[PDB]
């Protein structure tokens, strides 16, 4: 996260770290949506241009974390993966359209002060909140600058951007399964996701029921925190029927 | 630079 | 979950985090 701040303890209890077993390293962010299911970006698991195609046994998820590098004894919980599910129309060739994946854990994780699931939006919450100017929150342990790394989880709040501005910021084809967020050059304020944050959540706190909803998944950007560029996020609600199909059947 | 995790998870 | 999105150390204790008000202030409708 570029131009964010340290998270408060328990501020993002749905945060998940995707962790490679060997070499031990941070792969991506992710989020907890129930005691057995973790949501992330498809590109965190499958990206053939970079020879990336992880299997379940390659990975762990670490839940309840604050410190990036510490083993947070008596706080974090480490879970093994039973199965990975990638959206069948995830477009890794062109533009990361439908950049979404689910991971089922081998055993349910116990909730605590530090471990708690985020809500997924329904149609009405998406319609109400996914509007240009409305701010969401992005969290992660990724790089502090495009070109170092944080001691603890970082947090930044960023406004959703008008779709024509998103499209006009890039040569990549932007689809209805994506939205973009970030400050414009003239807005003064700054901030973005960066390498290591992808797969993590873009959340909004509903003013109707005071619950946090995951509206986006950190998907891609051209650099980090560049003037006139924006971060692109998977539109979770637009892919919710696939989420529900997977959970209901597996 | 990650602290070792318990062997039980590996 | 019936309890999703309600943080133990914040909403469940009626404590506010340091920047959630910035989000609320951006939500102009309703
Ligand atoms: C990814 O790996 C799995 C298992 O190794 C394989 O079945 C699948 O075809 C691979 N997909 C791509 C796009 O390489
Ligand atoms: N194929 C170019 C590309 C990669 C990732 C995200 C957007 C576009
Ligand atoms: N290029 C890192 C990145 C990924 C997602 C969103 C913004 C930035
Ligand atoms: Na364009
Ligand atoms: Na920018």
């Amino acid at each position: 996260i570029v131009e964010g701040s340290d998270a408060e303890i328990g501020m993002s209890p749905w945060q998940v770290m995707l962790f490679r077993k060997s070499p031990q390293e941070l792969l991506c962010g992710a989020s907890l949506i129930s005691d057995r299911w973790v949501l992330t970006a498809a590109h965190c698991l499958l990206y053939p241009p970079w020879d990336k195609n992880f299997t379940e046994n390659d990975l762990l998820v670490r839940i309840g974390k604050h410190s990036r590098t510490r083993y947070e004894r008596n706080i974090e919980k480490i879970s093994m993966l039973e199965k990975i599910y990638i959206h069948p129309r995830y477009n890794w060739r062109e533009n990361l359209d439908r950049d979404i994946a689910l991971m089922k854990l081998k055993k349910p994780v116990a909730f605590s002060d530090y471990i708690h699931p985020v809500c997924l939006p329904d149609r009405e919450t998406a319609a109400s909140l996914l509007q240009a100017g409305y701010k969401g929150r992005v969290t992660g342990w990724g790089n502090l600058k495009e070109t170092g790394q944080p001691s603890v989880l970082q947090v930044v709040n960023l406004p959703i951007v008008e779709r024509p501005v998103c499209k006009d910021s890039t040569r990549i084809r932007i689809t209805d399964n994506m939205f973009c967020a970030g400050y414009k050059p003239d807005e003064g304020k700054r901030g973005d996701a960066c390498e290591g944050d992808s797969g993590g959540p873009f959340v909004m706190k509903s003013p109707f029921n005071n619950r946090w909803y995951q509206m986006g998944i950190v998907s891609w950007g051209e650099g980090c925190d560049r003037d006139g560029k924006y971060g692109f996020y998977t539109h979770v609600f637009r892919l919710k029927k696939w989420i529900q199909k997977v959970i209901d059947q597996f | 630079d990650f602290e070792e995790i318990p062997e039980e998870y590996l | 979950e019936a309890d999703c999105g309600l943080r133990p150390l914040f909403e469940k204790k009626s404590l506010e985090d340091k920047t959630e008000r910035e989000l609320l202030e951006s939500y102009i409708d309703g």
